[PDB]
This record gives structure tokens, sequence and C-alpha cells, in this order.
């Protein structure tokens, strides 16, 4: 393992930007126990693509409460698009913490419409447009879609009200 | 020959290159400056391997640009392959 790490030092004195160098150092700390200094090396890898990079970071900010920091990396990690994934949720909820963060949770829902706490998010961001969105849910089962659907209605409702019995009369049968 | 493998063009046998040929040797260029592209920014290349920057196209077309450039004749005319 030492032996390992002495390479990649080797190959960071040298090949000085060397990003792959200074993730695989990220790694090994990773491997090792150390992720102050693990999380200092995936830092200096992103100052010179790396989806583990970018992870170890974010969560790392993420934990410390950090929220504009992990939107600062996973933004980043998204427009550099150079092989990443998770970010869009980081963005969506460092924008929460409202009319920005309305853009990243609808396309999180047009990613996937049965995301639940994704739903709730957008409401919280956030009568007429609920209900079309609860049709377009309920139009494609679904209790939750006919519940907070027939609330917006409500909040704006007849038609959801009668929806809502509907649901009530199937869970009795 | 060279020139394929380098990820440049040639000049007096492609003269006599047709539209799959010439759709070959220019999607080659952009796979040949991508890879190359790809290990820089990884920190892969040494300076030391740089000998020549500056005669190399670091620059890589885009796919419908491909088309576009193959598509066009040498005197100016819709290519009669491409039409």
């Amino acid at each position: 393992i030492q032996r390992y790490v002495e390479n990649a030092q080797n190959s960071a004195s040298s090949p000085r930007e060397k990003s792959m160098k200074g993730f695989l150092f990220a790694r090994l700390y990773y491997e090792a126990k150390e992720y102050e200094l693990a999380k200092r090396s995936v830092s200096s890898y992103i100052s010179v693509r790396d989806p583990k990079a970018h992870r170890f970071l974010g969560q790392l900010f993420e934990i410390e409460g950090n929220v504009e920091k992990a939107v600062g990396c996973y933004k980043r990690s998204l427009e550099l698009n150079p092989t990443q994934k998770d970010l869009t949720l980081r963005i969506a909820e460092l924008i929460c913490t409202d009319g920005r963060a309305e853009y990243w949770v609808e396309r999180a829902s047009k990613l996937f419409p049965g995301s639940p706490e994704i739903y709730r998010l957008k409401e919280q961001l956030l009568w007429n447009q609920l209900f079309d969105l609860i049709q377009a849910e309920l139009f494609a089962n679904d209790v939750y879609v006919n519940l907070k659907l027939v609330d917006l209605f409500l909040s704006n409702l007849e038609e959801a009200v009668l929806h809502c019995l509907k649901p009530e009369r199937r869970a009795l049968r | 020959i060279y020139a394929t493998l380098s990820g440049n063009l040639k000049q007096l046998l492609p003269v006599c290159e047709s539209w799959e040929d010439t759709v070959w040797a220019h999607f080659k260029v952009m796979v040949d400056s991508l890879v190359e592209q790809e290990i820089r920014a990884s920190i892969i290349s040494f300076n030391e391997a740089n000998e020549l920057p500056r005669e190399y196209l670091e620059a890589n077309w885009t796919l419908d640009s491909v088309f576009e450039e193959l598509q066009a004749t040498d005197k100016k005319r819709v290519l009669e392959e491409n039409r």
C-alpha cells in the first residue's frame, strides 16, 4: 500500500497537473484513514471529469451543512459534462435553502415522475398548475397524486373532491 | 498511411476518395483529436512528448460539421454522392 502512494507522489511531483495521481491519492486516503487529507487531495485534483472526486467533496460539504459549496461542486460537475449524474439533486436542494429551484425539481420529475420527495420539495418551492400536474401524474392507481392534486384544487376543486371520494371508496372496497 | 495514423489528412490519394472513404478519414481525425484532448485533460501526456503541438489540429469538429464539409464538392456544388 505504501509503495502505491510513493509511485503516486512521484507521479504528482513530475507530471504536476496530474489529476489522476491526485484523485488516486484521495482514493488511497479513503483506503487509508485521514479524510481531511484525502478531501484536500480531491480538491487539488479538481483544481488541476472524475465522479468520485466530485462526490467525495460534495458529500463532505453536504454533511458540513454547506449546501452552497455542495451546489458549487455539483453544478461544475454537471456543466463540465465529463461523466456524472447525482449532482442534479444537490443543486435543487441548495436552491431550496425558490424560483431557481422550481427549474431543477421540475426537470427531476420529467426524469422520474414517481419521485416523491421531489414532488414535495416542488410543492414547497411553489393551485391550477398543481391540479394539471396531478392530472398528468394521475393520467399516467396513485392515491397521493389524487390527494395532492385535490388539495391544490381546494386551495384554488369539486372535481378533486370527487376524485378523493372515489379513492376513499376504492380503499373501502 | 502515416497521415491516417497521425489523424491528419493526405492529398494526392484523396483525389480518388469517395464519400464513404472521405467520411472515414475525417471521422478518424475527430477520434484521434478527441482521445488526445482527454489524455491531456487527464494529465496523462508528458510535456517532453509535445515535439510538434503547433503542427497538429487541437480542435475537433462536431459530427454535423463532418457531414456538412464532406457534403460540399471541391468545386462548390452539392456532392452528387451526398445528394
